[PDB]
């Protein structure tokens, strides 16, 4: 609870030192109406999101295990390899009915249209991010012969 | 004025009377000047004014010609609770409010809000009072008395339909009993 | 880009949308500080001595 | 303290005494405001803890002789606009006392063309009186600048300016410039503002560099010429001392810094002055030319600009002539510098149809605010050379006998009334 | 509908043309706005 | 260029009437090109994309304008979640005939987005809003996702902060429970419901058949019934569980593997319909297209002045 | 004066849907200092708002 009241010591003109009695009382609110960065205000996380960023990769659940944390752990791992096989299985039973790869000459310096992101850009998508995975993952699920996890 | 001072002497406790600014100063120039008030009064965060300005002004729209209701709470100085207060009114509302959905927030240091959805007249008379009534116990709680008050009910500037009843209240801060900044002029 | 395209025929003759007229030298001269001389030479219509 | 906004309608000259001879009633005597601080670092030698510029106050004191001698070809015309700034050096050392001022029409009944002969001291080392009373670990330096007979004066530079004194025309002046401002704002993005270091730019500070090194380009090594983007940043000008700024427009001596700024850097690629890799050589300017052509728009200082070298001409029949323009004096070698400047944009266009006239208004011109040449001579072979050329130096009893007359009279009558 | 331009320009003057182009889209985006009419 | 049009008053003028009349495309397209050609955005002009993002329901378009705002340092003002929120909780969905609707919407993630947009408003310190939590269980619990052990915790977070339900959250919530088999949770949601008075249920109150029930470490007997002799009861469960996975199995015919409650199940935003923002409606379904008729809005062989409407 | 009044006069306009409002604070009595109260509102609002929105000056004495 705030407490009201503050006390601040006073000394007089001839030389001796009192109390007085602020009435005071703390802010509740941020005063973000300034313009001005401090540079202390929690941000949202936003690398999960799926966009057509052809410059980025398909996030993926192994993405979000693999956070430069402490790997040499054994439920780490089999979550870590159950997730890149759920990814694995994704692409590969992947339902491909109006998927369409056809050199179009509109998207030379683009990727596919947005309206054809998953017609065009899927499935090349999650072939990528399938592969950069891999060589993140393949040393931890199957590491090299030198109990195990 | 020697009575306070005399009793404080035998008592080891003061207590500035409010009421009597001319008593009260008088104590403490005679205390100061004969340098016992050291000894009564012995040796992020904003200071409280005097007066204080605060006010509802509500909003009532009509949606099908019965009203809904925009109510915002306004005040003069930072340093007022206004999520306590608003805590307070909801709790308050719960039992009151029988539309069919509102909501209230702080909207900003010394600011907060409330929308209701297209009440009745006896419900919205039912909020106002209500708001009003938890506005004043809460600034009061603060160390306040209130000096003054005001109501006006006028249409908007731009919109003919659009009527807003407005409260004004103006609060004095009790003066503690103690020794306070400001009154420091008294002491010479 | 005239060396390469995004689309697959770079002009037009429709009504509204005519674009071989802009082709022309004179509209290339607005920015000359930025201009690349080669491809002036090659892709430019009306071009002077 | 800083003044670094000043308004156009104030100048840096005391009032001017036209001569009494009556074949000099076109010649004027100037006494420049010395008293203030704020024209003292302008009108004044800058002291390093001397660097021998005179473009900072030969221009600045023509210029606004100039603007004061105005008013007679004014005729009371909407404005006034100063151009064709040409400069001569006869002697790079020693600071100016005063200046003789004669000015004609020039060539058109439209214009004044003007004549500056500065007068004072050659040697401002004479009057240099080191560390007087520093109390704080950095002292303040005094000049005696009218000095009975201990210094030896003459002739220090001679300049010639003009001004056309005409009317606002609203086309090439109103609704053309608005329109290139906004367009240089919108442009402001393509460009990366990092500035370069001094030390092979010629400054000493990184407060006083306007020049972005990221695009500054040179052409095999700057020996045929050199183009640079710059930006006459409000914040440069405001935290540094010897510059100011007007309203929105920039003046010609800090247009010129610039100039010389960017001639310093081609100077080092050419290997004409010795770099920093110990004391710093800035070259220093002997004689300038600045012209202005029409439409006579100033330079916006907000917006940058590019500027555009000549490969420097070492000079071991001057290529502008024997006029004042040309430096006057022989010996050390010289550099010259052809340079012009844009600003602007001219490759923005917005053709909305071909039925309406989109170039006759939305089209423009990257405008030339300043043009012209300098001379620069090394920091070390300043001492060298000597002036050429020779110059000369420009050096009651009857109302009284009435006025005592009617004097008697009127004490004399005092009495019988 | 828009007469597509050619872009003859360097490897240098992208910028500078990209941000040209882009400010003739915002001019063309202002069209949306109606007519144009302290400190 | 036009000094009077090139101003920073006059962009954000445009963009404020943007934002109040057109669709989310125009704002979209005029902010980000601004921005590029100079025109510092500040978080007013953030503010105005954001409005016609939410109204719209662009949860893709949400996010690019976020990550824009952390790119240009720009700090959120409690209208920034309370839009981010509320347009994450209206964004197109469901399935039409055999064929989702924004299929797109699962790879974003926008339930995170505005699980992180709240998260983030109460560290900075904001009062967040009642219809901000519903919305955030609305995108929770939309038809096409299917996560209600995250839904049922920040219902009980809400109630706890005494916050109010929004009927379309309680809709949402229990046909998303139901299609995930929580009799429990639909049940006492629907009795909570009614206890709360939320307008649309107040005859939903129903009887809890679970009273005395554990909710984790068996079986369910009513009374009037023993428990098997516990070899013979095990393989009683056996069978069971064997049998109930049987049936569960089989695929139903002229179906999509789709459920019931996500059969013909299209939802696109409020605006689509010929109507505006409301602060009440929070996930508002299109209106049926049955409210208007062509010949009651105008004559024949003439326009009735609805673009767009009667379109699914 | 041992008793002053203040008047407040708001003048609320508004055309073209821009709405506009404009305060005028007086007193009785010309001992007050008038420049202090001007100061102690900018200082005040400089805070709550920016100035292209808002403006307070001293129209002349009281
Ligand atoms: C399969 C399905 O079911 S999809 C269902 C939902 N979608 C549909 O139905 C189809 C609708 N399609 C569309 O609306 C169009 O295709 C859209 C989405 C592209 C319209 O978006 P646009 O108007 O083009 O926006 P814009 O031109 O600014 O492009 C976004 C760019 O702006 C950039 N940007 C930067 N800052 C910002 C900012 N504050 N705001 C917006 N964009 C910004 C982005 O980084 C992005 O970069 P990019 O060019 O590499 O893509």
């Amino acid at each position: 609870r705030i407490p009201g009241t503050t006390k601040v010591t006073y000394t007089n003109k001839k030389g001796r030192t009192f109390s007085f009695s602020v009435p005071v009382s703390e802010l509740t609110h941020p005063q973000v109406t300034l313009e001005s960065a401090a540079g202390t205000w929690r941000e949202m996380d936003t690398s999960f999101c799926e966009l057509g960023d052809i410059e980025d990769d398909m996030p993926s659940p192994v993405d979000e295990c693999l956070r430069g944390g402490s790997s040499l752990d054994k439920r780490l791992i089999q979550e870590v390899r159950e997730r890149f096989v759920s990814f694995c299985r994704e692409y590969v039973l992947m339902d491909t009915s109006g998927m369409k790869s056809t050199i179009l000459s509109t998207e030379l310096n683009a990727g596919p249209d947005y309206e054809h992101y998953d017609r065009r850009l899927r499935r090349k998508r999650h072939w990528l991010a399938i592969r950069h995975r891999f060589e993140d993952v393949r040393y931890v699920i199957w590491p090299d012969v030198v109990n195990p996890s | 004025v020697f009575e306070y001072i005399l009793g404080f002497l035998r008592t080891n406790q003061l207590n500035l009377p409010a009421e009597n600014l001319q008593i009260r100063a008088e104590v403490v120039y005679s205390m100061n000047q004969w340098g016992l008030l050291e000894h009564a009064f012995p040796p992020a965060v904003v200071k409280l004014p005097d007066v204080c300005v605060v006010q509802v002004c509500d909003h009532m729209q009509h949606d099908q010609g019965v009203k809904r209701h925009a109510l915002t709470i306004t005040y003069g100085a930072d340093g007022f609770q206004l999520r306590s207060l608003i805590r307070r009114v909801r709790r308050d509302l719960e039992r009151q409010l029988s539309s069919t959905y509102w909501q209230c927030y702080q909207t900003n240091e010394r600011a907060a809000f409330f929308v209701t959805t297209k009440v009745a007249n006896g419900t919205a008379d039912l909020l106002t009072t209500s708001v009003t009534q938890q506005l004043v116990e809460h600034t009061e709680s603060m160390g306040y008395s209130l000096a003054s008050s005001y109501v006006t009910l006028s249409p908007d500037v731009v919109h003919t339909s659009v009527r807003m009843l407005i409260h004004n209240f103006t609060f004095r801060r009790s003066r503690r009993v103690e020794v306070e900044p400001g009154d420091g002029i008294a002491l010479g | 880009d005239p060396d390469r395209p995004h689309i697959k025929h770079i002009y037009n003759q429709t009504a509204l949308a005519r674009n071989l007229r802009y082709a022309r030298y004179g509209y290339f001269k607005r920015d000359m500080h930025l201009l690349d001389v080669d491809k002036l030479v090659r892709h430019a219509r009306l071009l002077p001595t | 303290s800083p003044r670094w906004l000043r308004n156009p309608d104030e100048l840096c000259v005391a009032a001017l005494r036209r001569s009494r001879d009556v074949n000099k009633i076109n010649s004027y005597v100037a006494t420049y405001k010395f008293d203030d601080p704020q024209w003292a670092p302008l009108l004044l030698p800058e002291v390093t803890l001397i660097s021998h510029n005179k473009m900072i106050m030969l221009e600045c004191m023509s210029r606004h002789v100039n603007f004061s001698l105005r008013h007679i070809v004014q005729k009371g015309h909407g404005i006034y606009l100063i151009y064709h700034a040409q400069h001569s050096i006869l002697q790079p050392k020693g600071l100016v006392e005063q200046s003789f001022v004669t000015c004609s029409f020039g060539i058109r009944g439209e214009r004044l063309r003007t004549d500056i002969v500065h007068v004072g001291p050659i040697d401002a080392a004479d009057v240099m009186e080191l560390q007087p009373s520093e109390g704080h670990d950095h002292p303040r330096c005094c000049f005696n600048l009218y000095q009975k007979s201990d210094v030896r004066r003459g002739v220090i530079a001679v300049s010639q300016v003009e001004g056309y004194g005409t009317w606002f025309q609203r086309k090439p002046m109103l609704w053309q410039r608005s329109r290139r401002i906004g367009a240089l704002q919108s442009q402001l993005g393509a460009f990366a503002y990092d500035l370069v270091d001094p030390h092979e730019v010629g400054k000493w500070r990184d407060c006083e560099v306007s020049l972005l090194a990221p695009h500054m380009r040179f052409f095999r090594n700057g020996l045929n010429g050199a183009e640079a983007v710059g930006i006459i940043a409000s914040s440069q000008v405001a935290q540094q001392r010897r510059l100011y700024l007007g309203e929105f427009e920039a003046p010609a001596i800090t247009a010129l810094d610039a100039v010389q700024q960017l001639a310093h850097a081609s100077a080092l690629r050419c290997k004409l002055v010795t770099p920093v890799v110990i004391d710093m050589e800035t070259l220093l300017p002997l004689s300038w030319a600045t012209r202005t052509p029409p439409p006579y728009v100033p330079l916006e200082a907000d917006l940058p600009f590019k500027l555009q070298m000549s490969r420097p001409t070492v000079f071991a029949a001057y290529p502008t002539g024997g006029t004042v323009g040309s430096p006057f004096v022989r010996g050390a070698p010289m550099m010259m510098f052809e340079y012009n400047m844009h600003q602007g944009v001219d490759h923005y266009v917005y053709d909305d149809a071909p039925s309406a006239r989109p170039m006759k208004w939305w089209s423009q011109k990257s405008n030339m605010p300043y043009s012209g040449y300098m001379y620069f001579a090394r920091s070390g072979l300043v001492d060298r050379f000597t002036p050429s050329e020779d110059i000369p130096n420009p050096l009651p009893t009857k109302v009284v006998q009435e006025r005592l007359r009617k004097y008697r009279r009127k004490q004399q009558e005092g009495h019988k009334q | 509908r828009r007469i597509v331009k050619l872009n003859l320009t360097s490897t240098e003057g992208t910028q500078e043309k990209l941000a040209a182009a882009i400010q003739e889209h915002v001019q063309d985006a202002y069209r949306f706005s109606g007519p144009t009419p302290p400190v | 260029t036009d000094p009077v049009r090139r101003d920073p008053t006059e962009f954000l003028r445009v963009l404020r009437r943007m934002s109040r009349t057109t669709s989310w495309q125009k704002t979209m397209l005029f902010a980000s090109k601004g921005r590029m050609v100079g025109y510092r955005l500040t978080r007013e002009h953030y503010n105005t994309v954001l409005f016609s993002q939410s109204l719209w329901g662009r949860a893709l378009e949400i996010v690019r304008v976020v990550r824009a705002m952390q790119e240009d340092k720009v700090q959120p003002n409690g209208a920034t979640y309370y839009y981010i929120v509320n347009g994450m909780g209206n964004a197109d969905h469901g399935w039409n005939y055999d064929f989702r609707i924004n299929r797109r919407l699962e790879k974003i993630q926008h339930w995170r987005v505005a699980l992180e947009a709240l998260e983030a408003c109460e560290a900075n310190g904001f009062d967040s809003t009642d219809t901000m939590h519903n919305s955030a269980l609305i995108t929770l619990v939309i038809p096409g996702f299917n996560r209600w052990q995250q839904a049922s915790l920040l219902l009980q977070r809400m109630l706890r902060e005494d916050r109010r339900m929004h009927p379309t959250m309680v809709k949402f919530y229990h046909d998303c429970l139901v299609r995930n088999n929580r009799p429990r949770e639909a049940s006492s949601l629907m009795r909570l419901a009614a206890e709360r008075g939320v307008h649309g249920y107040e005859d939903k109150w129903e009887a809890d058949v679970y009273k005395g029930r554990p909710l984790d470490s068996s079986l369910m007997l009513r009374g009037d019934q023993r428990p098997l002799p516990e070899n013979l009861q095990a393989l009683l469960e056996e069978e069971t569980t064997r049998n109930i996975e049987a049936e569960r199995s089989v695929p139903v015919p002229f179906s999509a593997g789709l459920h019931a409650t996500e059969i013909n199940s299209v939802f696109r935003p409020r605006v689509y319909r010929q109507l505006w923002y409301k602060w009440q409606h929070i996930a508002n379904r299109y209106r049926p297209t049955a409210a208007l008729k062509r010949r009651q809005l105008a004559p024949r062989d003439s326009p009735t002045g609805i673009p767009g409407f009667y379109r699914i």
